[PDB]
């Protein structure tokens, strides 16, 4: 319905997977909206085609709005609502008073509710990192940028293996599996969980061999009794360190007893194992789980 | 997995995703034959390039829907086509070839800037909405309930389902899930003297009555299969990738 004319830009955000996102805002009904701009070579990105198609069926309340696409032959203009900040820049601002309880139980609550729907809706994100969890003031948490996002089938076949940030890349991956799904996804939940938590990232490696190390280093380099199969898998070597798993009241101190319950299921080795989002929204973890607004702005 | 769930959403989006039954009676200059060839020959394009099952399924709605509201010359046919196959490429494909690619296929029928042009269209005409669901989604779905997994079952279903995107009359009137349900039990059937499984009923909510228009024609379809004008898919499925299923015979008779 929209057109260019009625939006005032305001100051550039960021770029994410592609594209760059301005703050605007509508002239007409005083909505401040982020735009996504595409400058169109191969014609329109296979991202762009991807976000697009998948986020016009995501409507969820958290789940980033995509609002209008606005298409001239040489830009093609997403309009998003606006959030106020991402996940990664309030954990900064969070430095000497810590996320409250109730506000991380609320984010990870609202998280796994927006990513169960894209995953009954056959959709995989692919890219969870707090830099893509986007925050409001009233207390509201919602995934963006679904430019690395795919519709999935049942069963899977073999996707894209240069997926997932590093830091947030679940082991199946690491480790070359031809076949992987949604727990890919709950894995980067769970590395988040974990660094609301302690403010510092779980995994922060920089090679595909040292996020392995420091994943086994955390939960145990995986036998074949905790992870059937994984000594068959592609990238698996058996001169790999065979570390002890550590007891998990140390990888997140703060965590009481439903918190690390629910952050082991959330990091299980083996996909099949591993907790769905629908499952986990009934953890007794949330048992008094709220919505109360930031503690900051 | 989600599997419910996904399936109930897909049974939704195909009743949505569906072009009009009736669209080739209202295009002045294109036939059900033009059709035909057009999707024999991405069939083709899917073969050279090496592409998904599903990247076809694909193509073929996005042109479906396309022609269901937009009135097109014969000359233009394969222009449509070949962006819908660009587009279906970018959407599902690990590695979509490139646009030259595309270019190339047509032995230079369109320039570059036509195909980009029409991607545009075509993304205007769907309102981007791409993630359509095919038979091919559905039958890999109903897969998982074979017992036990059969690889002549699986590959002659496949086979069966990409038979029906060919011919606009009469598949346009099946719904994908019904279309998969059908090749299911037909190709189920040929190999193993099996029939539409019970956990299928209660899944679907489809029989073998539901499922009978669409058998029937089908089962038509795949008797008359050696004779048909378009042969390219009856090539393909001789490959060892998809375990030689199109030399199977067909059943006589159903017995429904
Ligand atoms: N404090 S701030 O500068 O105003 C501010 C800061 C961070 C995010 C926002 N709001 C915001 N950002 C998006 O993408 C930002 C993009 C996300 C991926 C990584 C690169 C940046 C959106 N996409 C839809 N709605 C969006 N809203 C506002
Ligand atoms: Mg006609």
């Amino acid at each position: 319905p929209g057109s260019m004319e009625n939006f005032q830009k305001v100051e550039k955000i960021g770029e994410g997977t592609y594209g760059v996102v301005y703050k605007a805002r509508n002239k007409l009904t005083g909505e401040v909206v982020a735009l996504k701009k595409i400058r169109l070579t191969e014609g329109v990105p296979s991202t762009a085609i991807r976000e697009i198609s998948l986020l016009k069926e995501l409507n969820h309340p958290n789940i980033v709005k995509l609002l209008d696409v606005i298409h001239t032959e040489n830009k093609l203009y997403l309009v998003f609502e606006f959030l106020h900040q991402d996940l990664k820049k309030f954990m900064d601002a969070s430095a000497l008073t810590g996320i409250p309880l109730p506000l991380i139980k609320s984010y990870l609550f609202q998280l796994l509710q927006g990513l169960a729907f894209c995953h009954s809706h056959r959709v995989l994100h692919r890219d969870l990192k707090p830099q893509n969890l986007l925050i409001n003031t009233e207390g509201a948490i919602k995934l963006a940028d679904f430019g690395l996002a795919r519709a999935f089938g049942v069963p899977v076949r073999t996707y894209t293996h240069e997926v997932v940030t590093l830091w947030y890349r679940a082991p199946e991956i690491l480790l070359g599996c031809k076949y992987y799904s949604t727990a890919v996804d709950i894995w980067s939940l769970g590395c988040i969980f974990a660094e609301m938590v302690t403010r510092r990232a779980l995994f922060p490696g920089d090679s595909e061999i040292d996020q392995l190390f420091r994943i086994f280093r955390t939960l145990g380099t995986p036998d074949e009794v905790v992870w059937p199969g994984v000594t068959s898998m592609p990238d698996y070597k058996p001169s790999f360190p065979k570390w002890a798993r550590q007891d998990f009241s140390k990888v997140v101190p703060p965590l009481d007893e439903d918190g690390r319950s629910l952050l082991s299921q959330m990091l299980h080795y083996d996909p099949n194992k591993r907790i769905s989002a629908k499952a986990a929204l009934a953890h007794p973890f949330f048992q008094d789980v709220t919505k109360p607004v930031p503690h900051l702005r | 997995d989600y599997h419910e769930d996904i399936h109930t959403y897909l049974r939704e989006m195909e009743v949505k995703c569906k072009p009009k039954v009736g669209y080739m009676k209202k295009q002045p200059d294109i036939t059900n034959s033009m059709r035909a060839i057009l999707v024999d020959w991405l069939v083709e394009v899917g073969e050279e390039y090496k592409l998904q099952n599903e990247t076809l399924h694909l193509a073929v709605n996005y042109i479906d829907r396309f022609l269901s509201s937009m009135s097109v010359l014969r000359g233009k046919l394969q222009l449509v086509g070949t962006a819908a196959m660009l587009l279906a490429s970018k959407f599902e494909e690990i590695y979509p070839p490139e646009v030259a690619e595309f270019v190339y296929i047509t032995d230079d029928t369109y320039t570059k800037k036509q195909v980009l042009r029409m991607e545009h269209l075509v993304l205007k005409v769907l309102t981007f909405d791409l993630a359509a669901p095919t038979v091919n989604q559905f039958l890999t779905q109903y897969f998982l309930h074979q017992q036990p997994a059969n690889c002549k079952v699986e590959s002659l279903a496949m086979f069966l389902g990409e038979l029906s995107l060919i011919d606009a009359d009469p598949y346009l009137k099946y719904l994908p899930s019904v279309i998969a349900g059908a090749a299911f039990h037909l190709a189920l059937y040929t190999v193993t003297g099996q029939s539409w499984p019970e956990s299928l009923i209660r899944k679907t909510g489809y029989t073998l009555e539901s499922l009978k228009p669409c058998l029937m024609d089908l089962h038509q379809t795949y008797l008359k299969a050696p004779q048909h004008a378009q042969q390219s898919i009856r090539e393909k499925y001789k490959n060892s990738k998809y375990h030689g299923v199109s030399l199977l015979n067909p059943p006589e008779t159903l017995n429904l």
